[PDB]
This record gives C-alpha cells, sequence and structure tokens, in this order.
C-alpha cells in the first residue's frame, strides 16, 4: 500500500567495453571492476577498478601488475567501508594445491598485495565465479565466505553438499571454517547454474540458474527455503531490498532487451534504452542505506546509465 | 555370438559334467581347460580379425568423442555402412566361426561319450555336484550375491535423470553437434540397458531356475538316461547364466567407464561455453 518511490537516472560512459563488471558502494563512491576476457595477440588480462567521478568511469588503479599471470582468474571483492579484500584464482584441471594472491587496500589506487597459498581447496568439483560479497556477522565474528556448489548429483544422498561455503574470520587472511548449506529443493537431473550469492542486512541469500531465500540454522550448516518470482518468460536476474522487502527486474525474454521492473505488485515504471539495438544485461541493485539504492546495466560497448532509486515509507 | 556362446559354455558342461563321474580324472581338466585355452586362441582371434578396423573403430569413437580437450547424419552413413562391414565380417569370417563353435560340439560330445556307469538304474553324483559345487555354485553365489534389481533401479535412475539433463539442458544448450553426439551415447546406452534388464530378468527367472532344477542333480541318482537329461538340461542353465553374466560384466564395464564418461560430459559442458 503505503509507499512513497523517488526514482531517477544518471549516465555513465567508458571508452573501451567491459561485459562483466562488478559495484557496490565504499564511502559513498560509485566503483567498477572491469573486465578484459580476452587473452589474444594485443589483449591480456586487464581489470581496472574505476570510479565514476561525476560523468564517466575513472580507473583508480590496474590489477594485472601484481599477479603477473594467475589466473583466468575469479575476483572475491568484500565490502568494509575502510578495506576491500580480493583474490584471484583460476578456471579448473588437475591441481588443488592452488597458491593464489591476496590485495589489500584502504583507498582505490594504493594497493598492498600478499602472497597466499591456498593449498588443496575444497571447492574440487564445485564451480564458483566472480562476484560481490560482503561481511555476514555470525555470533562471533564478521564473517567473509566462499560458497563453491555442487552443479550436479545423480542421487539426492544429502541436502548438505550442494553448497560448500569455504569461511575465514580474519578479513580473509585465514579461512578455516567451512559452512554448510542446505537446499530442499534439490530436483535431480537439473543441473544448476552459475551460482550468485549476494547478502542482504545479516542474512544469507543464494540465486543461481532459482531464487532461495536462506537462513541460518547451525553454526556451519544453514538452509534456504524456498520462494516464487517466476511468470511468463519473466526470469529472476537481481534482486535487493529495503526495509527487507525485495525490488525486482526482470529478464522478459533471451535477449535480456529491456529489463521490467515493478512497485511491490503495487505500480509499474519502464526501463527505456531507447526513446539502440542492445539490451539490459549485467542489471546491478546497488545498495546504499535502508532507504537508498542504485541500478546499473550494461546495454553496448562502454554505455553504462545509472537509475538511482530513493525511498521511504510514509505509512 | 549369443547362441554360439551359449553353445560354447553349453558343451563345456556337457564335457566336464560328463567326465566328472569318473573320479581318477582329477587331471583331464587340464586338457579341456587347454582346449578353453584353444577356443579363447581361435574364437577370440577370429573374433579380433574384425578388431583390426574394429579396433580403429574405437580409435573412431575416439576421433568422435573430443574436437578437443549435419556431419552427425553424414559420418553417420559411413558409421552404418562401416557397420555393413561389421555384421559382414562376421558374415565371411562364419566359415571360421561356425568351425570354432561345432568344433566344440565336436571335442564336447566326445567328452560326453566319456561318461559311463557301472550301472544305469542309478549311477554317481561326484560328478555334477563336484563340478557344480566345485566350478559353478561359487558363480551362483556371485550373481545371488548381487541384488542387481535395486541396480537395475539404479540403472533406470540413470536414464531417467539423464533423460533431465538431457530434457533441461538440451532444452538450454542445444548449439553445436554436442548434443547429436550425447543422443547417440544416451540411445546406445538406453539399448545396453535394454540388455542389462532382460538378462536381470534371466537372472531373476532363471537363477531361481537354477534353485529349483538344483534339487534333482547332485547327491542322487537316477535311470541313467535322466541324469543325463539333467547334464544336458543343467548345461543350458549353465549356458544362459555364464553367458549372460559375461554379457553383463563387458556391458558392466563399458556401462561404469560410459558413466564416469558422460558425467564428465555434465561436468564438462559450462566449463567450456561459460554460464551465465
Amino acid at each position: 500500500r503505503h509507499v512513497f518511490i523517488r526514482t531517477e537516472l544518471s549516465f555513465i560512459k567508458n571508452n573501451v567495453p567491459c561485459i562483466r563488471d562488478m559495484f557496490f558502494i565504499y564511502k559513498r563512491e560509485l566503483y567498477n571492476i572491469c573486465l578484459d576476457d580476452l587473452k589474444g595477440e594485443e589483449d591480456e588480462t586487464h581489470i581496472y577498478v574505476q570510479k565514476k567521478v561525476k560523468d564517466s568511469w575513472i580507473t583508480l588503479n590496474d590489477l594485472f601488475k601484481e599477479t603477473d599471470l594467475t589466473g583466468r582468474p575469479h575476483i572475491f571483492a568484500y565490502v568494509d567501508v575502510e578495506e576491500i579484500i580480493i583474490l584471484l584464482c583460476e578456471d579448473e584441471n588437475r591441481k588443488k594445491d592452488m597458491t593464489c594472491h591476496r590485495f589489500y587496500s584502504n583507498d582505490g589506487k594504493e594497493y598492498n598485495n600478499a602472497e597466499i597459498t591456498i593449498s588443496d581447496y575444497i571447492l574440487k568439483d564445485k564451480l564458483l565465479s566472480s562476484y560481490v560479497s560482503l561481511p555476514l556477522k555470525i555470533e562471533n565474528r564478521e564473517y567473509f565466505l566462499i560458497c563453491g556448489v555442487s552443479p550436479y548429483k545423480f542421487k539426492d544422498d544429502n541436502k548438505k553438499d550442494d553448497i560448500l561455503c569455504m569461511a575465514s574470520h580474519d578479513k580473509g587472511e585465514t579461512w578455516g571454517t567451512k559452512i554448510v548449506i542446505k537446499y530442499d529443493n534439490y530436483k535431480l537431473g537439473v543441473q544448476y547454474f552459475f551460482l550468485r550469492p549476494y547478502i542482504s542486512k545479516n542474512d544469507l541469500s543464494f540465486h543461481f540458474y532459482n531464487f532461495i531465500e536462506c537462513t541460518h540454522e547451525k553454526d556451519l550448516e544453514f538452509v534456504c527455503s524456498n520462494r516464487d518470482f517466476l511468470k511468463d518468460n519473466k526470469v529472476l536476474q537481481d534482486v535487493s531490498t529495503l526495509n527487507d522487502e525485495y525490488i525486482v527486474s526482470y529478464g522478459n525474454d533471451n535477449n535480456f532487451a529491456e529489463c521490467y521492473i515493478f512497485f511491490n505488485n503495487e505500480n509499474s515504471i519502464l526501463i527505456k534504452p531507447e526513446k539502440t539495438t542492445a539490451g539490459c544485461y549485467g542489471g546491478t541493485f546497488v545498495k546504499i542505506d535502508e532507504n537508498r539504492a542504485l541500478f546499473i546495466y550494461s546495454s553496448s560497448q562502454g554505455i553504462y546509465n545509472i537509475h538511482t532509486i530513493y525511498y521511504a515509507n510514509y505509512e | 555370438i549369443i547362441p554360439h556362446y551359449t553353445f560354447l559354455d553349453y558343451y563345456k558342461h556337457l564335457s566336464y559334467n560328463s567326465i566328472y563321474h569318473k573320479s581318477s580324472t582329477y587331471g583331464k581338466c587340464i586338457a579341456v581347460d587347454a582346449f578353453i585355452k584353444k577356443i579363447n586362441e581361435t574364437y577370440d582371434k577370429v573374433k579380433s580379425k574384425c578388431n583390426d578396423i574394429k579396433n580403429d573403430l574405437i580409435a573412431t569413437i575416439k576421433k568422435l568423442e573430443h574436437p578437443y580437450d549435419r556431419t552427425f547424419k553424414k559420418m553417420m552413413d559411413e558409421y552404418n555402412t562401416k557397420k555393413k562391414k561389421l555384421i559382414k565380417c562376421i558374415k565371411n569370417h562364419e566359415n571360421d566361426f561356425n568351425k570354432i563353435c561345432m568344433d566344440m560340439k565336436n571335442y564336447g560330445t566326445n567328452l560326453f561319450e566319456q561318461l559311463s556307469c557301472y550301472n544305469n538304474n542309478f549311477c554317481n553324483t561326484n560328478g555334477i555336484r563336484y563340478h557344480y559345487d566345485e566350478y559353478i555354485h561359487k558363480l551362483i553365489l556371485s550373481v545371488k550375491s548381487k541384488n542387481l534389481n535395486k541396480d537395475l533401479s539404479d540403472m533406470t535412475n540413470i536414464l531417467q535423470q539423464s533423460e533431465l539433463l538431457l530434457t533441461n539442458l538440451n532444452k538450454k544448450m542445444g548449439s553445436y553437434i554436442y548434443i547429436d553426439t550425447i543422443k547417440f551415447i544416451h540411445k546406445e546406452m538406453k539399448h545396453i540397458f535394454n540388455r542389462i534388464e532382460y538378462h536381470t530378468k534371466i537372472i531373476n527367472d532363471k537363477t531361481k531356475i537354477i534353485q529349483d532344477k538344483i534339487k534333482l542333480n547332485i547327491w542322487r541318482t537316477f535311470q541313467k538316461d535322466e541324469l543325463l537329461k539333467r547334464i544336458l538340461d543343467m548345461s543350458n542353465e549353465y549356458s544362459l547364466f555364464i553367458t549372460s553374466d559375461h554379457l553383463r560384466q563387458m556391458l558392466y564395464n563399458t556401462f561404469y567407464s560410459k558413466e564416469k564418461h558422460l558425467n564428465n560430459i555434465f561436468h564438462h559442458l559450462i566449463y567450456v561455453l561459460q554460464m551465465k
């Protein structure tokens, strides 16, 4: 019923494209993690950490000079407002002894690096790619996690071996904690794809290619309950929350043409990237505080366009 | 060849189950096991004459199953035309195959002559007891030792669940000729699933028939010709038993080797095309 939603728009430019990009709030500064997924003659890994200073992306610092060639890799950043820890580990063929490397900064430019060695990682026969994560407090400390999903099981022998979450305790220095998630909708022969765990308000949430709202069970064993967001060709692609109720966008087709956003089944406004020959893919419900939000997708080559949200409750 | 395999193993049991009436013949199994060597030589090497280009055809399955690590139909034509070359190779070494198995008719029945009796109203059962028990009954405990019915529930679930990955993942991936090759492998394991399935019904029916018939054979007598009727009859129980289980182990090895094969195929596609 009684909600006032102040929505608004902004514009970014970038000279070269970056396909998969990461977005967050650090000290209320709009940041970015670029993609150069080109391993060819004239391009290598070139991951530029970009702040949009009022018009367009400004690379605060690069990342390729520290980790020389290791690896593909998979990027994981934890958003503390004073510090962000970045690790890089490559794609899966034999080795579990996996020397990776660790990053530290308090700004976007001046980086401290850290040689680590995650040898015999327990994500063998687990599947992960890059995503943004947050702290998450269980009773002792806030915690950082790395959650490898089982894509396929022949038999539903146990609902504990689905998502395997190695957790840290010391910003990501040592990962001496493994966390179990229970998934109760485990339909066999349906190989679940590309898990995206986001964090909302010291709670757990997994999302993949369905949505599962997720909760604590034990110190290490957790659970996810089921929840619908599916309608006629209306997949779920990203969701944040304000006041712990969801904000929903859609992938209406297979082209990711123009995403569809509703006012929580009360009203509706429309994403309009034409008033070209492109889409609304990569949409990022960037979370600010209890009452404000942002939205940035990827339409075409080097053009990002912000959709800014102001939202509190009058009654 | 399956009725030849029944035929060879059948006359092996007419052979031995004939020649163990005479308890002084405990060393003739060197000669007849040496003829099992002979039929492994002649039978197995004649059926490896086809494994020149059939071992090359196993290498052609290698030509198929990785580009790295339309022509489905078009070289499927070459595959089935060279399968007319398969049953053609069986068809023109067929001279040799019939020579081998009917030579097992020869040495087999000439070992059936070697049984005798002191009197025909009642004879020894040192034979079927000593050879069934000391050569067969533990294999009877092998196939009795396995719940291959709940394992048919397993392999049934393998085709069910593999049709679920085929359903949702063909429903998603589709794109290149990978789906056509995967479907060829899947239907192959379904035909083999039929083989395994009915020969498990040979286990459930026929193994119970070994249980029923096994009381009328050893530790007893007959008027001699009825005892001989149970040498031939129980030799048929042994023929379908052993033939069915050796089929079960060739298709068991090829089966679960293919289970790791298509298992890493379902753990092989997202690693390449990188979904999202």
